[PDB]
């Protein structure tokens, strides 16, 4: 907490790092940095983007691909609670009275 | 245990130097004047 | 030989606290000093537009919903105050360092069908709300729960919050930037929980509510009490400050030669 | 130093040496001005005095400078109050022996006695009167001639000493 | 050189967070009376994002539950996965936390020597900048 | 003496676990609070 | 004024948090304030603080 | 291949990026010496301009080394006005509005800078002032001094005779002794490699009767910029150093805007020589190594070499 | 680094069954303002890089364990094995990261067969001559066309439509029916005047921006959605588009003559992404 | 840095840095014999107080009076040898110093240097060549009415 005449970086926390490029399933490269010995051009599998064509593969068994409609979904489940919060926003809740919904779900 | 202060600096005539950063983990002259394991020094010693 | 391998190990997490390098000179610091107020000269032009556009957003959202609360939809209100809880998709892409490439499976049609397996996250993660749904006496809705079990929460994570809190504050006291950021963010968490349940105790009774909203000084002093107060972050210095002789640090001036 | 057969001037970095023989001082936390032992090696090495001409009007800052003037105190000049407890046959001096006498005699010692009446002794042989101008050549302040005869001479008789040339060994500054 | 790159795509993320959020706040400040402003959204984004790993070994810190809360989640920028050592700030560094794990005799030797192989650390970090990982919907 | 400090750290964990073995075979279920470890689950051994 | 901490916060430690784990703003640290000392807050020169000042 | 510089103007549907007030301030002429600009090009900024009778001349200058340069975003050159009667503080900033609403209205931060003239101080006056350090990316001077050693020394000798004339200590010889080796050897202005700026400067920026009140003891630099900031620029800076007697000595460069050594061209023997284009080779050689250190593409593409190479060692020394 | 949706829910909303008068005769307006991600980080500035060189010298010296290289190294030196072969030798280690040999050969593939993408597109490299060519003979210019997705890479890209009626640049527009909600408005409205060839991700929940119109009494709400993948088939699209525009933060100011609103181009702007800021 | 600091007086009128004396805090010292001609003389003070009429409403006379006061308390002069001060005037009483070190000579004759010039007007060479609160003059200065 002392005044330095360095400038002041966190200092003795990270460990060492060493850089490396990391080709991306989509064939762009990006350069990111670890702790212990990584070597350079480092070719990635399992990249967001691939478990996104995972996902929309195993969308594509059940047929879940084409839309979720929330405007024509045209429920009438309705329920009027007193006192109810969104647990959602844990740091800020609200007592409204409020309208009961469900979650929309999506097994897979 | 770091073993520093500002005591070991030479003070004259008034000490203007902050007294919390006297002594830093060292035991003050005053921590062996209230510790001493003899007891009453003769009156011929003044 | 296992508890070798831990002792490398804990060797491994221990951080040690270490000197200034005694290869440093005194021109080479000060340059660096130099650089990084360069750097923040540089940097003032883009955190304050980016400020200042950030509180015209703002700005705009709040003109836009007293907009549909005085054309008087109090439905659309409500649905559109709640938080939309569902993140960007898996196809939403983080900005990469260069462009995708034409027609380019991994490895080229190669594959390792080790590497693409899903793993673990660690540490596995639980949150305050995981009592409320996942342990006993659940709720039927659980997004929209009732108030008073938020309330347990909301006393329950002051009191839990603040005695980890002493606790670690006791253990590993620290200072300077890292330290103060530390204490910043606690001191932030717990204005969060105070504001939360003064937000109950102004909802379950309107007496103290229409006497907080009569006046303002009783709204200023009642935050005093409650721990709500303004964060101050000391202004940008873009040069460097006139030093007194006495401003030097506590160590033996570096070497010049 | 010898360059081709021929005795020159180097400047030699002496700051470098301390630095070598006590490398702590490079290694700077921001407590150790204040540490109370500087180097755990020679734990009664307490200031480093340098002395070397900066000609630049401005001073140092009063923190790597040490208060040379004025009163130092109110009620007495405390040196006074210590000299009554100093005797003059209390040693004060050493001097390099470059033919130790024995292995174990390496530098010998002078009291306020021996100086002041080394220089007295020289002074009076001689002849001196005031302020007649009397010099004395480099390089000899290491040994009991400009160290202890030539300025106690200067001294005990009015007299003026002179040096010449900071130093010796070389041609030119002869 | 990553860190530079990860202030600016934290600038862009954060104003795009602050755009779902805006609801809640302004849900909050009304009944609160207090003011909405930039100062009250940067020490709202500050509580969020900025959330310090403590040493881990201590037990206190590894059970800090407040930064994983659903909005804190949900209003967090994603900065923290494009630079090594956010991350290692945010969390701490891959293997130094599961060392720490057997530190605070939280796990057996064995069993943190197993998975502490840098092929893991590897795939278990880029996993996690990337956002893909495992959930059991049911803790304990 | 930070050797004999350092190594004795590992003897006595090692002679923790053995007794916290042989206290769990007897049927005695300790919770985690008593336990001077505090974060230690023993479940995990 | 309060703060919540009761000090100013550096600005190292702001940006630090808003950008999450990262600093490579301000660095350069102020240095820090100065304790004035009333020199006529202090006591009469006494006579035996000069005999045993030397010690 | 040499090509010329095609005359050009800014269209309204541009001038609207450039907010209403300083829209004002775009000129009437520009130029562009490739078929396509890109994101950033090469900006020359050159000296005083007067009319359009001479930004055709002053092109030539230029017009062999940018076409032997082939840059893919090509270049603009901004013509600079001398001066105005009207307002006393009007030019540096003039220059500066101007160049920054050009700079908007082409859709371009972050760019490379050339100068043979006053506009390098033009420049420099960017990356030392605040609120545009963002705009010039980096700075390329040819043979223009941004400084002096005179003015470093001068400058210390006044900066510690101020805080010696305020100290009391200090006796009446060495200050009256400092204040006569600061008059001895007063600052001569910069030199000047232009025709027609020779003018500019001993009139307006570095005549003795204003910069100096109390006469070589007080300078106010408040008209160019003061040391400190000055002092203070990392932007990258490039100088340009002809083989034989130059301007600009390198060492207070080399001082002032940190450690690197000018680039020094092999073919010229002086200046003047810099754009005859026996010497264009050489000198489009280290710009084009200097631009593509700051070109993503290209230094993105060089250090995956280096690892792609470095892989290709692990893989022959594997078997 | 993004969070995946981890237990966390997401909760729809409702059509109230009550259907609401202001929404059938005030006219309440929601358009969509569809923007794509930056593909690529903002190219640096010399001085950040600069800066970059300073931050990494300095780390590598202060770093948590000073004369060790890595953590490899380090657990190496006292002869221990981080790694699944139990190798020491760190160099023998990133030389076959994985033990499996087919990613060896994947690598060496790789090796000679992969080239980095060149990050800039010919579509924004830009050409004065035949423009103030079109700009003189005709006396009269508009920007270029914008209708490339593929334009810049480095920034956020937006979407301007003009009215085939009103001759000027505009927002894709939707009016509102009345039991729906406003997000359910501009899903509906990407939804079917895209047909079902979008995958649009919507950030909020509440509109971003409003803009009143005296002429026609009604109130327009701006939207901010991102552009995932699709084919933006704009024939498709009912209030009756002439031509499309990708447009970045920036020309959303170049277009205010054939603008319809002066109030809408500022709040417009307002609302734009940037990957910048610092204009 | 608060437990660590060299002492810094607001007011050095008591001129105390040459009474209280703290060690150089830093391990080099740098002592040459060219210092032993510089005079010691405290830093001069913002807002010259000499100048200040002593209006009984003025903030800086007030503080400045109080000050004073304090002074004549802490060398034992107000409550012991001058029992009552009631202080109105501000008063300047300056000597014509040359700010040297000892007492000198004439090198042209060996004569005692001659008397100065009255001080006619009060200036800031001039300020710590007067009598403040305590501070200290040198003896060769003070030479001359």
């Amino acid at each position: 907490g002392m005044f330095a005449e360095e400038l002041s970086i966190e200092r003795s926390r990270f460990p060492r790092f060493h850089s490396t490029f990391t080709i991306q399933t989509d064939g762009s490269l990006n350069e990111r940095e670890f702790e212990f010995a990584v070597p350079p051009i480092v070719t990635l599998f399992h990249d967001r983007l691939s478990a996104h064509r995972e996902r929309q593969l195993e969308l594509a068994k059940i047929g879940k691909l084409r839309k979720e409609r929330n405007w024509e979904t045209e429920q009438k489940g309705e329920e009027s609670v007193s006192m109810a919060c969104n647990a959602l926003a844990f740091p800020y809740c609200i007592p409204k009275n409020m309208l009961k919904r469900s979650r929309v779900v999506d097994p897979l | 245990v770091w073993l520093g202060g500002t005591a070991a600096n030479t003070s004259l005539g008034r000490d203007v130097m902050p007294s919390t950063g006297k002594y830093i983990n060292i035991v003050s002259p005053t921590d062996v004047a209230a510790n001493i394991s003899a007891g009453a020094m003769p009156p011929e010693a003044n | 030989n296992e508890e070798k391998w831990a002792q490398a190990a804990m060797e491994y997490l221990h951080e040690k606290r270490h000197c200034n390098d005694s290869r440093k000179r005194q021109h080479d610091v000060d340059n660096e000093r130099r650089m990084a107020f360069a750097f923040d000269r540089y940097c003032s032009v883009n955190e304050k537009i980016f400020t200042e556009r950030l509180s015209r957003l703002s700005d705009r959202m709040t003109e836009a919903l007293e907009t549909i609360k005085q054309l008087g939809m109090d439905h659309a209100l409500e649905e559109a105050l709640m938080l939309s809880s569902e993140q960007p998709p898996l196809n939403f892409r983080r900005p990469t360092l260069t462009p995708p490439v034409a027609g380019y499976e991994p490895g080229f049609g190669l594959d390792v069908p080790q590497l693409r397996s899903r793993q673990a996250e660690y540490p596995p993660v639980g949150r305050p709300t995981d009592a409320m749904e996942f342990g006993e006496e659940k709720d039927p809705s659980f997004p929209l729960v009732e108030s008073f079990r938020v309330e347990d929460l909301t006393t329950q994570c002051l009191n839990e919050l603040e005695e980890r809190h002493g606790e670690i504050r006791e253990a590993a006291p620290t200072t300077g930037v890292e330290g103060e950021a530390w204490e910043a963010y606690v001191a932030l968490q717990k204005k969060a929980l105070a504001r939360q349940q003064l937000i109950f105790e102004l909802c379950n009774n309107g007496e103290l509510r229409e006497r907080y909203d009569s006046d303002v000084a009783f709204r200023q002093r009642v935050w005093e009490e409650r721990g709500m107060l303004p964060l101050e972050i000391e202004r940008e210095r873009l040069h460097e400050e006139p030093r007194h002789y006495a401003q030097e640090p506590a160590y033996h001036p570096f070497r010049k030669m | 130093e010898v360059k081709q057969g021929v005795l020159v001037e180097r400047n030699m970095h002496f700051w470098d040496m301390i630095y070598n023989v006590i490398p702590e001082l490079g290694l700077s936390y921001p407590g150790q001005r204040f540490q109370w032992v500087h180097s755990q090696e020679f734990f009664f090495l307490k200031k480093v005095v340098i002395t070397d001409h900066n000609m630049n009007l401005l001073g140092v800052t009063p923190m790597r400078k040490m208060l040379v003037w004025g009163p130092f105190s109110y009620y007495e000049q405390r040196l006074r109050r210590l000299s009554a407890l100093l005797h003059p046959d209390d040693p004060i001096l050493a001097l390099e022996d470059p033919h130790p006498a024995l292995e174990d005699k390496l530098h010998i010692t002078y009291s306020h006695r021996n100086c002041i009446n080394a220089g007295f002794l020289f002074g009076n042989l001689m002849g001196l009167k005031a302020e007649s101008r009397f010099g004395v050549m480099p390089n000899h302040h290491v040994d009991p001639v400009g160290a202890i005869v030539a300025p106690y001479a200067a001294l005990t008789t009015g007299a003026v000493l002179v040096h010449i040339h900071s130093d010796m060994f070389t041609d030119d500054h002869a | 050189m990553n860190d530079i790159y990860a202030r600016r795509l934290a600038q862009a993320t954060m104003f795009h967070q602050l755009m779902r959020c805006h609801g809640t706040l302004w849900a909050a400040t009304q009944v609160t009376k207090e003011q909405m402003d930039y100062n009250f959204i940067r020490e709202e984004f500050m509580r969020v994002n900025g959330r310090r790993a403590m040493p881990l070994l201590l037990g206190a810190a590894a059970n800090e539950n407040l930064h994983q809360l659903h909005l804190s989640h949900l209003s967090e920028h994603c900065a923290w996965g494009e630079s090594a050592r956010a991350l290692a700030v945010q969390r701490q560094t891959p293997l130094s936390q599961r060392v720490a794990a057997l530190g605070r005799m939280a796990e057996t030797i064995h069993q943190v020597k197993t998975a502490s192989t840098v092929q893991n650390l590897f795939n278990e970090q880029i996993s996690c900048m990337e956002g893909i990982s495992s959930f059991e919907e049911e803790p304990l | 003496q930070f050797r004999k400090l350092q190594d004795t750290f590992w003897s006595n964990r090692k002679v923790l676990v053995n007794r916290v073995k042989s206290m769990y075979n007897q049927g005695a279920r300790t919770s985690a609070k008593d336990m001077p470890i505090k974060t230690i689950n023993i479940k995990a051994f | 004024n309060r703060s919540l901490l009761g000090y100013p916060l550096r600005r190292a430690a702001a940006m630090e948090m808003l950008y999450g784990g990262i600093c490579i703003q301000h660095l350069a640290q102020p240095p820090f304030p100065l304790r004035k000392i009333q020199s006529e807050s202090l006591p009469p020169p006494s006579l035996q603080g000069e005999r045993d000042d030397l010690e | 291949q040499h090509a010329s510089f095609t005359p050009f103007s800014i269209q309204p549907w541009q001038a609207r990026c450039v907010g209403a007030s300083r829209r004002k301030l775009l000129p009437q002429m520009l130029m562009y010496h490739g078929a396509r600009l890109g994101p950033r090009p090469l900006i020359i900024l050159d000296h005083s301009t007067k009319g359009e009778a001479g930004v055709a001349e002053a092109a030539r200058k230029y017009e062999s080394i940018l076409s032997q340069l082939s840059w893919d975003y090509g270049a603009v050159y901004i013509p600079l006005h001398a001066q105005c009667t009207d307002s006393s503080k009007d030019l540096l900033e003039q220059s500066c509005q101007r160049i920054c609403a050009v700079m908007d209205a082409l859709d371009v931060r972050w760019t490379h800078f050339l100068t043979y003239s006053y506009g390098a101080l033009v420049a420099v006056r960017m990356a030392s002032s605040q609120e545009f350090p963002h705009r010039v990316g980096t700075l390329m001077s040819l043979d223009t001094p941004l400084v002096t050693r005179e003015f470093l020394r001068n400058m210390e000798q006044r900066e510690d005779i101020a805080k010696a004339e305020r100290d009391i200590n200090v006796p009446e010889d060495g200050l009256a002794f400092a204040k006569q080796a600061l008059l001895s050897s007063l600052e001569g202005p910069l030199p000047c490699p232009a025709a027609e700026d020779e003018s500019l400067y001993r009139d307006y920026l570095f005549d003795p009767n204003r910069i100096f009140g109390a006469g070589g003891l007080v300078r106010d630099e408040s008209r160019y910029v003061p040391l400190k900031s000055l002092l203070g620029v990392r932007h990258p800076v490039q100088l340009i150093v002809p083989s034989a007697n130059p301007l600009s000595d390198a060492a207070a460069h080399s001082e002032v805007f940190g450690h690197r050594r000018p680039a020094v061209v092999k073919c010229c023997q002086r200046h003047e020589d810099l754009f005859k284009e026996s010497a264009a080779k050489e000198v489009a050689g280290v710009l084009g190594a200097w631009m593509r250190r700051f070109e993503p593409d290209c230094f993105i593409s060089k250090r995956y070499e280096q690892a792609a190479n470095e892989m290709g060692q692990l893989m022959l020394s594997t078997a | 680094g993004f969070h995946s949706q981890h237990r966390t829910p997401v909760l729809p909303q409702v059509p109230a069954a009550e259907v609401q008068q202001a929404a059938s005769e005030s006219k309440v307006r929601v358009a969509y303002l569809l923007h794509r991600q930056p593909v690529v980080k903002p190219t640096p500035h010399p001085l950040e890089m600069e800066m970059a060189f300073l931050l990494q010298r300095e780390h590598q010296r202060y770093s948590r364990h000073e004369s060790s290289e890595s953590a490899t190294h380090f657990m190496a030196q006292r002869g221990q094995s981080i790694d699944a072969l139990n190798r020491t030798d760190p160099r023998q280690i990133q030389s076959n990261f994985f033990g499996l040999e087919l990613y060896q050969d994947a690598m060496r593939v790789v090796l000679q067969r992969y080239k980095p993408e060149r990050r800039v597109t010919p579509r924004d490299l830009w050409d004065p001559a035949t423009y103030g060519s079109s700009n003189a003979n005709s006396n009269a210019s508009s920007p270029p066309t914008r209708h490339s997705l593929h334009r810049k890479l480095d920034d956020y890209l937006h979407l301007i439509v003009r009215d085939e009626a009103s001759g000027k640049w505009t927002v894709p527009q939707t009016e509102l029916r009345g039991r729906e909600t406003l997000r359910m408005a501009a899903e509906r409205a990407i939804a079917t005047d895209n047909g079902e060839g979008l995958d649009c991700y919507v950030w909020s929940n509440a509109p971003q921006a409003t803009v009143p119109n005296a002429n026609d009494g009604s109130w327009l709400f701006i939207y901010v959605a991102t552009y995932l993948s699709g084919r933006p088939k704009f024939s498709e699209f009912r209030p009756k588009t002439i031509d499309h525009a990708w447009v970045t933060r920036h020309e959303m100011m170049q277009y205010e003559e054939n603008f319809q609103s002066p109030e809408l181009v500022r709040v417009l702007l307002d609302i734009s992404a940037d990957s910048t800021f610092e204009s | 840095d608060t437990m660590f600091q060299y002492p810094v007086y607001e007011n050095e009128l008591d001129t105390p840095h040459l009474f209280n004396i703290t060690e150089p805090p830093d391990f080099f010292v740098y002592w040459n014999v060219s210092d032993f001609e510089r005079t010691s003389y405290p830093p001069l003070p913002e807002e010259d107080h000499r100048l200040l009429l002593p209006l009984s409403g003025s903030a800086p006379w007030k503080q400045h009076r109080k000050r004073s006061l304090k002074y004549l308390r802490k060398h034992e002069i107000l409550p012991n040898y001058l029992p009552h001060v009631r202080q109105d005037v501000n008063l300047s009483v300056v000597f014509p110093g040359v700010y040297a070190t000892r007492a000198r000579l004439c090198e042209e004759t060996g004569e005692p240097l001659p008397p100065p010039p009255p001080v006619s007007r009060m200036t800031h060479r001039n300020f710590w060549m007067t009598a403040h609160c305590g501070n200290y003059i040198e003896l060769a200065d003070l030479q001359h009415p």
